[PDB]
């Protein structure tokens, strides 16, 4: 099925030293080198979304030569990833879902909704009764399968202080789409922290596609006791996350004696 | 009922050419296998050529490379063009809808094809 | 391809008597033998297909038995109409088959 | 080696992707009636790399396994299966009389011989429509010349060489602009140390002498090139052995 809300109704901030990954699979120790590559520029405007989570939005995030995503959050309510051009059985589309048990990767021609939604309550059963799966609902005429290990760190963390930051880089180049990931603990409870760490690659998928739009999927569903308050509580403010874009410049690095990237500079700054 | 009427037979010299028609009443020639059976006056019958609804035509070992088997669906007539005839081709020709696997069979009356000089 | 012999080739049974014919194959096929009846000046008519079942409007006297390289055709009561020529076609590679040679049954 | 083998009319697509073929236990299993391989040779199959591999299964008579060829038609090659002319693979057939051919009869094994047209290559047409072999319409009931498109093999242990049950496993190898996913490249000699020796690791070649692990490589790393743009630290791809060149 499909849910579209007629009741539909961006707080920019600064990225100082974020968005640095290992450029290759070689190891060097206590040296420096420069690369002409696409990174996240230092001290850049990034779109911090509506900083709560009641609220359920339908934006149109454009994909352009890779996307840097970062969202410190708990319980992993934000889960999905949809990539494509029009997602309406006309051009090729790609679906990544990253649930707790496993991950599923497909390239298909799905009928993605304007505002799709994942499943969920307990109510004396203690397990989430999965209500519906309103993400594609049709167009299963595709011929691909890809399953690997579950990706993200475990969910339902209810620590007193903020713990997890999950940082990803999506690089769709050459039809050789690459995933860079990092899970890091910072406990200071204020926006993007002032620090430095690197990102590592783990997934390369050769398919070959043009992606002009991407959109992520939220967890939870209709409030329970289905006869009453099925779905009217929500507004166009879905969640809080950080999205940035990459540019090809020169980003001379610094390696330690253990090979970990410890410092970096930008050659297009001051 | 199924009725098969053979025509066009006669006396033709060896090394010549001939064309036989087989009028079929009862079904379509483009949906049934037509066997162009021979019978000697002294010996029994044999398989010579077969045809498939998809257009697959097959010939026997001694008749291959000389014969043409064709179908007319609008006229429902099975045609057989024979070239480079020999003395051994003097027999009685039948149109055979054998179809003996399922268990119904229809055979034509045939014509006495005489090849001599 | 598979050829056959018919035994006996000089069959002669009086009217109102049981008749026996045997067909011996050259090779082994997929148990697909057809007993065919041809009258003098007539088109051949199928009696038995697979050597176990009679044809349409064919009386119950004709019965087939055996499988492999030997087959037996039995006529229970020949009454003035089954005196004809019998062939044991081998449609094991159907429609590529081989008919008989001749089994003129005399009174 | 599949019990209750897939028959010819309903051959199952068993597409192989992201796997590494061996091409050895295939040849070393059962006396093959016909190991014919047109387009590609089975000897170099382990060396050739392909993007996708399909596997199809047929059960046909021994006089029908020769019908499976490009440009050939027949009882099986016109209505049961059709081959594209760009086929690269093998037409391997068994001689399975012990597993199949029940004494009561393998009447579950059939084959199609009725169709309104020739089968398209790489197309499966499984239907239960009554074929109109005559002029009158069927309209569901078996009319004058309306019969089912299937005919029983009746496989039993009294049949001949060309009429016994025959299990055909056909492999289709396709290559395109996508990178090859199915290969057979598993071959790795044992290593030595402290010797002037040529080495080939993951495709990259060189020569020199070897030293055991001493450095502090990352949990994910394989290449230890230094400041001088020279290969000097490598890993064994099969076992976690860090080496110095």
């Amino acid at each position: 099925q499909c849910v579209n809300l007629i009741t539909r109704t961006q707080s920019y901030t600064n990225s100082f030293t974020r968005g640095v990954y290992y450029p290759d699979k070689v190891f060097r120790s206590s040296v420096l080198h420069s690369t002409q590559d696409l990174f996240l520029p230092f001290f850049s405007n990034v779109t911090w979304f509506h900083a709560i989570h009641k609220r359920f939005d339908n934006p149109a995030l454009p994909f352009n030569d890779g996307v840097y995503f970062a969202s410190t959050e708990k319980s992993n309510i934000i889960r999905g990833w949809i990539f494509g051009t029009t997602l309406d059985s006309k051009t090729q589309s790609l679906l990544i879902v990253n649930n707790a048990t496993n991950v599923v990767i497909k390239v298909c021609e799905f009928q993605f909704c304007n505002d799709p939604f994942l499943d969920v309550y307990q109510k004396n059963n203690k397990s989430w009764m999965e209500s519906e799966f309103r993400v594609y609902s049709s167009a299963n005429n595709c011929t691909f399968e890809y399953v690997s290990q579950p990706f993200l760190m475990d969910l339902e963390g209810k620590e007193g202080n903020f713990k997890n930051l999950r940082e990803f880089v999506f690089k769709n180049i050459d039809g050789y789409f690459k995933i860079y990931s990092k899970h890091t603990p910072i406990n200071l409870e204020r926006d993007l922290p002032q620090g430095f760490s690197a990102l590592e690659p783990l997934v390369d998928l050769p398919i070959g596609i043009n992606i002009t739009r991407f959109q992520t999927l939220l967890a939870l569903h209709r409030s329970y006791l289905t006869p009453v308050d099925s779905s009217s509580g929500w507004t166009a403010g879905a969640a809080a996350y950080y999205v940035g874009y990459l540019q090809p410049r020169t980003f001379l690095l610094k390696y330690n004696e253990n090979g970990t990237i410890t410092d970096a500079v930008d050659c297009a700054l001051d | 009922e199924v009725q098969l009427v053979e025509s066009g037979g006669g006396l033709v010299q060896p090394g010549g050419s001939l064309r036989l028609s087989c009028a079929v009443s009862g079904f379509t020639v483009s949906r049934n296998y037509m066997t162009w059976a021979r019978q000697a006056p002294g010996k029994g019958p044999e398989w010579v050529s077969v045809i498939y609804p998809g257009g697959s035509t097959f010939y026997a070992d001694s008749v291959k490379g000389r014969f043409t088997i064709s179908r007319d669906s609008s006229k429902n007539i099975l045609y057989l063009q024979m070239n480079s005839l020999r003395v051994d081709d003097t027999a009685v020709y039948y149109c055979a809808r054998d179809l003996t696997i399922r268990g119904e069979a229809s055979w034509g009356q045939g014509t006495l094809v005489t090849v001599s000089s | 391809e598979i050829v056959m012999t018919q035994s006996p080739a000089t069959l002669a049974v009086s009217p109102g008597e049981r008749a026996t014919l045997s067909c011996r194959a050259s090779e082994s096929f997929n148990s697909n033998l057809a007993w065919y009846q041809q009258k003098p000046g007539q088109a051949p008519r199928l009696l038995i297909y697979g050597a176990s079942t009679r044809a349409s409007d064919v009386p119950a006297r004709f019965s087939g038995s055996g499988s492999g390289t030997e087959f037996t055709l039995t006529i229970s009561s020949v009454q003035s109409e089954d005196f004809a020529v019998y062939y044991c076609q081998q449609y094991g590679d159907w429609p590529l088959w081989t008919f008989g040679q001749g089994t003129k049954v005399e009174i | 080696n599949a019990t209750t083998f897939a028959s010819v009319y309903a051959w199952n697509r068993k597409r192989i992707s992201n796997c590494v073929a061996d091409y050895s236990v295939i040849y070393n299993f059962a006396p093959f009636f016909a190991f014919k391989c047109y387009g590609v040779s089975p000897t170099k199959l382990n060396d050739l790399c392909f993007t996708n591999v399909y596997a199809d299964s047929f059960v046909i008579r021994g006089n029908e396994v020769s019908q499976i060829a490009p440009g050939q038609t027949g009882n099986i090659a016109d209505y049961n299966y059709k081959l594209p002319d760009d086929f690269t693979g093998c037409v391997i057939a068994w001689n399975s009389n012990k597993l199949d051919s029940k004494p009561s009869g393998n009447y579950n094994y059939l084959y199609r011989l009725f169709r309104k047209s020739k089968l398209k290559p790489f197309e499966r047409d499984i239907s239960t429509e009554i074929y109109q072999a005559g002029n009158k319409p069927c309209n569901g009931v078996a009319g004058p010349n309306c019969y089912s498109p299937l005919q029983s093999y009746g496989f039993r242990p009294t049949y001949g060489v060309g009429h016994q049950p025959y299990r055909v496993v056909v492999l289709s190898f396709e290559l395109l602009h996508a990178p090859a996913t199915v290969c057979g490249p598993k071959k790795s000699t044992n290593l030595v140390k402290n010797k002037c020796v040529n080495f080939n690791f993951n495709g990259l070649t060189g020569t020199g002498v070897l030293t055991e692990s001493n450095k502090k490589f990352l949990p994910f790393q394989q290449f230890g090139r230094d400041i001088a743009d020279t290969t000097d630290a490598v890993r064994d791809p099969q076992t976690l052995e860090i080496l110095d060149i």
